[PDB]
């Protein structure tokens, strides 16, 4: 029904801004743009550290479906 | 009456030509203003579009590709977004850049949906914040230093919310 993500619970909009964080962390790593995952992780909420740590990895994988930063499709 | 401070995210733009051409929106933000407050039925999506996010872009509102892979499309959210802003007076910084966006995505459906300014006010809180302040600078960022607005990456909410805040300002 409906996607609306401010209609939804506070916790499950802060799993989405930590997704954010960690989606883009694995972003930065494909595209070859400096980053420094383990500071991005102290950055996210203490109770949530663990969700950023295996969303990181969740993301990670996603990155494989995706061109690299020095394929063409960044040329 | 009621009001809808909007802004959204893209895959980027076009320097040259229709800004919006082969572009996709991946994020609407938007806050509901009555009698100059903030009603709180608010509206907010990801969106995953048919193609990547321009590095640049990436710059400024950091939504990545992997982010964007499990989330609906324009299609999929197209109705509840109208249903949402549907009769409202939009308010929105340098409209044109928005509403082309909106519209575009609009016309991609083939749903012979009619134009967004025809079913909303459409207001531009930028052309309003020139007449109010002309020769100055009045990008957000300028105006939130003008209104001494504290905000220590953007985001169509964030800056949907920022920009309710700075309008208010303007019009009281
Ligand atoms: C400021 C800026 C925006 N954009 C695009 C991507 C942003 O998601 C979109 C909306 O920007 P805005 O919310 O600051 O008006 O415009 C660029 O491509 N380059 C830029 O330098
Ligand atoms: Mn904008
Ligand atoms: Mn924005």
């Amino acid at each position: 029904y409906d996607w609306n993500i401010a209609a939804k619970s506070q916790e499950e909009r802060d799993k989405v801004n930590v997704d954010l964080a960690a989606s883009g962390v694995a972003y930065k790593e494909r595209l070859n743009i400096p980053v420094i995952a383990e500071q991005v992780a102290r950055e996210q909420p203490e109770n949530l550290r663990t969700y950023f740590m295996e969303r990181l990895r969740h993301y990670r994988q996603l990155s494989l479906q995706l061109p690299k930063g020095s394929d063409p499709a960044y040329q | 009456t009621r009001q809808i401070v909007l802004d959204t995210e893209t895959t980027g733009m076009n320097q040259i030509g229709a800004h919006y051409e082969g572009h996709k929106i991946i994020e609407i933000g938007a806050v509901e203003v009555v009698n100059r407050r903030l009603t709180g039925n608010n509206f907010h999506v990801y969106l995953k579009p048919d193609r990547l996010v321009d590095p640049e872009a990436f710059g400024v509102h950091g939504i990545a590709d992997e982010f964007l892979l499990d989330k609906p499309t324009f299609a999929e959210v197209a109705d509840e977004f109208m249903d949402y802003i549907r009769g409202a007076e939009l308010v929105i910084h340098n409209a044109a850049f928005d509403i082309g966006f909106m519209d575009y995505e609009f016309s991609l459906l083939k749903r012979d949906i009619p134009k967004t300014n025809t079913f909303c006010k459409v207001t531009d809180s930028l052309a309003v914040a020139r007449k109010m302040f002309p020769g100055k600078r009045n990008s957000l960022d300028a105006l939130c230093a003008r209104y001494e607005i504290d905000n220590s990456l953007h985001g169509a909410l964030l800056d949907a919310q920022i920009l309710a805040e700075v309008y208010l300002a303007m019009t009281g």
